[PDB]
RNA sequence: CUCGAUGUCGGCUCGUCGCAUCCUGGGGCUGAAGAAGGUCCCAAGGGUUGGGCUGUUCGCCCAUUAAAGCGGCACGCGAGCUGGGUUCAGAACGUCGUGAGACAGUUCGGUCUCUAUCCGCCACGGGCGCAGGAGGCUUGAGGGGGGCUCUUCCUAGUACGAGAGGACCGGAAGGGACGCACCUCUGGUUUCCCAGCUGUCCCUCCAGGGGCAUAAGCUGGGUAGCCAUGUGCGGAAGGGAUAACCGCUGAAAGCAUCUAAGCGGGAAGCCCGCCCCAAGAUGAGGCCUCCCACGGCGUCAAGCCGGUAAGGACCCGGGAAGACCACCCGGUGGAUGGGCCGGGGGUGUAAGCGCCGCGAGGCGUUGAGCCGACCGGUCCCAAUCGUCCGAGGUCUUGACC
């Protein structure tokens, strides 16, 4: 879910807007970017040059996908949207702030940073 | 447009051999319920009407 | 009979702690027919009639403990299989039939611009020019649905009697409910 | 589809009229259940029931005819109000083992 | 709640919950809630736990 | 060899070898401490990704990765597509030519044909066989499938280390692509199951319907089976024989030497093991459980007849069993179809009357109505009655009662 050139907005403020999905990060084969996962895409467009800027080589992760995530709790969760957050090699966000909620996940795959910044984590 | 067609006179022999596996097998028919005669195993007829009920003619 | 086996109950998951899906399996003790030994000479299967009532309508642990229940009179309740264990079951494929090299065998078909052209399903090729006619290699529309399927790492979770029946860890019994299931925990790795 | 029905239709129709026709194996095997089913409705017997049965058959005369007429002659049993009987012969050129079916009586 | 609002409902002692942006939400239910609700104004909603 | 004709680039798919091995293990080497590289010997198992621009391969560029291998087989594949392209006539430029035409200079567009016979491959039936006639159960020689991997943690920040770093060895967990299987949960189906709808023809006027509006006219939704986006699971242990590679015991060379002989070490690799066939492996295998010597005919009549429901069949009724076939369960002492009946599931409270508003409608009765396969009762219905075929126990030798 979310590869080639599927797009997804920001919720942090890094200075973005939306981003194209190059590669699913992990190792060869692999074909999917599911929240918690980390993506190798770029700017489809970003504010008036906050700090990022349109068409900027990038690194972001998974937190919002209407693909529906099956919670080990035989439960089910999804969103009206599909987007995520940028990052500093060091699985570290940039956006100083968050936006739409997210999912335990993150925690499970490292990121607290946002985990709490988040307005609400579902 | 004959891409593929035989290539060597089929050989009567074989040929027929082919046509070999074929064959018939007489109707398994039985004998009348009381109609007395031979019918199509399971049915009344231009001899019957019966079975158990007179559902026919003659 | 060296083993233990019965038929497919069905599947459903539910509960646990995180939650988990399994499958139900029917089988008390389907009696005990002789037992495996090649002693003094060739020995394998005898038959001192003691069966059902219809059956003549057609008329060393594993096997060992057997001796236990196969001499008892015949039958032999199933379930050493206990709390958290790995037998293995061999279902019977599934009358799926003769299909196109499509699902029968993973393969990419008629692409786009021709991925439709009232075109479609149908393998790509056979053998080159010089090589030589054909290989027994490339499968074919190799029918399916009938295979003597099965698998491994078959973990059983729990069981109870009310009717001797078993709960399973992930179903995929192969064949369908009311189907022929045989289990074992063969050369287990999770041991 | 629209044809499966149609059939059942006219066949269901014609039949009730006579109560045992001549169509091939299957054809009959089905016109049964259905037609059959229908019956079970003439049995229910009422505003509704009728509003259905007809719904398909389309035709006072009958529709009523059965609901009242036959229906009764059946009010008692348990489905089966039909006895699908295979036949001895077969339509020509073809060679189809037709067959006959009636309202078990 | 009330499938957020969708007073109808669907899917076992678990169910599921959709969701929107802004820390906003949408616990959920059936294919009669969804679509509709996912495309206009709740108020106006009838059938269910709104225009009850 | 082919011009009584072998259809030629790249692509597609389907791949198959090979090793000079890209990733992967095992090694010896180093100007190797660690770690990471370099050098070369042994091993092909498995595996070796998305795009871009280019008709292209090639190639450069973008993000990965352990890796992103070299090459075979007419630089595999057109009776399997592709058909861009170079390579029909157009026509263009440029270009030479008095010209006509012209060009491995370029540029637009330019008819790839339904019926496989054989051999061959994948599959399923028919023989006939395996010398009593019989249904049920197993062995597997021998074949076939499958083997990869990243990362995270303790051991440990301990060996090493001036330091920034970073181990063999030993052990957890997750994940990637992949394959077998499977619906429970999830999602896609759902040609009529259920519901709303506009246009119209019959319907009797209203209501309540009906085809058609594809083969459903349109929209919302929708079991059961199939099927992924989803479920289990798998590629392991371990055993034996080795590569390279390392040693021991010790000659011939009274001193040394892995060495000919003697004994061990050591690999994702071979053999075994794990699944998948499978004796038509004519060496027709084992075993248990049934059936007994019938008739008359010239003969080693091992030839013609009733048989033995031992037993099977055919015909019927049924199956995620299925092209046909073969294969499975049932054949009224039946639950096998349908039918009905409860049960679930599914559509959103019906037809009618009722009560509010001129009307449109609403509110009620009423979670109504109606229900396609899902779970299970009940002989309403329909598998009646009937046939056919089937054994007898081939020759020699001996071992025991």
């Amino acid at each position: 879910m979310i590869q080639q050139e599927s797009r997804l907005k920001v919720a942090d403020n890094s200075g973005a807007r939306e981003v194209l999905v190059i590669k699913v990060l992990g190792g060869s084969g692999r074909r999917y970017a599911n929240i918690g996962d980390v993506v190798v895409a770029t700017v489809k467009d970003a504010t008036p040059g906050g700090v990022v800027k349109k068409g900027q080589v990038v690194k972001a992760v998974v937190v919002r996908t209407k693909r529906g995530v099956r919670r080990p709790d035989g439960s089910y969760i999804r969103f009206d949207e599909n987007a995520c957050v940028i990052i500093r090699d060091d699985k570290s966000p940039r956006g100083t702030r968050i936006f739409g909620p997210v999912a335990r996940e993150l925690r499970d795959k490292d990121f607290m940073k946002i985990i709490s910044l988040a307005p609400e984590v579902i | 447009a004959k891409h593929p067609v035989p290539k060597k006179k089929t050989s009567k022999s074989k040929r027929d051999m082919r046509r070999s596996h074929h064959a018939l097998t007489a109707p398994n028919l039985t004998e009348c319920p009381q109609c007395h005669g031979k019918k199509l195993s399971h049915h009344i007829c231009p001899n019957c009407g019966y079975y158990d009920g007179r559902q026919v003619l003659a | 009979v060296q083993g233990f086996a019965g038929y497919k109950a069905g599947m459903t998951p539910r509960e646990g702690m995180e939650t988990v899906p399994v499958t139900v399996i029917e089988t008390p003790p389907m009696r005990a027919v002789a037992l495996r030994a090649y002693e003094q000479r060739p020995l394998t299967e005898v038959w001192t009639d003691e069966f059902h009532s219809e059956l003549d309508r057609t008329l060393s642990d594993r096997l060992d403990h057997a001796l236990d229940i196969v001499e008892d009179g015949g039958e032999h309740a199933m379930n050493i299989f206990r709390a958290g264990e790995y037998a293995d079951v061999a279902g019977v494929t599934k009358g799926k039939g003769t299909q196109g090299p499509v699902k029968r065998w993973g393969v990419q078909k008629r692409k786009g611009k021709h991925a439709r052209q009232g075109w479609r399903r149908r393998i790509g090729n056979l053998g080159p020019w010089n090589p030589s006619r054909v290989r027994s290699t490339v499968p074919q529309q190799g029918q399916t649905g009938y295979h003597q399927r099965t698998e491994l790492n078959k973990r059983l979770i729990d069981i109870g009697e009310g009717g001797p029946y078993t709960l399973v860890k992930g179903s995929v019994p192969g064949p369908d409910k009311r189907l022929v299931p045989f289990f074992r925990a063969v050369r287990p790795n999770d041991q | 589809s629209s044809h499966r029905l149609a059939l059942y239709r006219n066949q269901a129709k014609s039949l009730l009229t006579h109560g045992r026709i001549t169509t091939t194996v299957p054809k009959a095997k089905e016109l049964r259940g259905f037609v059959d089913h229908l019956i079970h409705l003439a049995k229910r017997g009422d505003l509704h029931a009728r509003r259905l049965v007809l719904r398909d058959l389309q035709d006072v005369k009958l529709v009523r005819k059965l609901f009242d007429e036959i229906a009764p002659r059946y009010r008692d049993r348990q489905g089966g109000y039909t006895r699908v009987l295979k036949l001895a012969e077969r339509r020509r050129g073809d060679g189809a083992p037709l067959a006959l079916v009636e309202l078990v009586e | 709640r009330e499938c957020d609002y969708c007073g109808t409902d669907i899917e076992p002692g678990t169910g599921t919950m959709f969701v929107h942006k802004d820390g906003a939400t949408t616990h959920f239910c059936s294919s009669k809630c969804e679509n509709n609700a996912d495309l206009r104004e709740a108020r106006n909603l009838e059938w269910t736990d709104t225009a009850r």
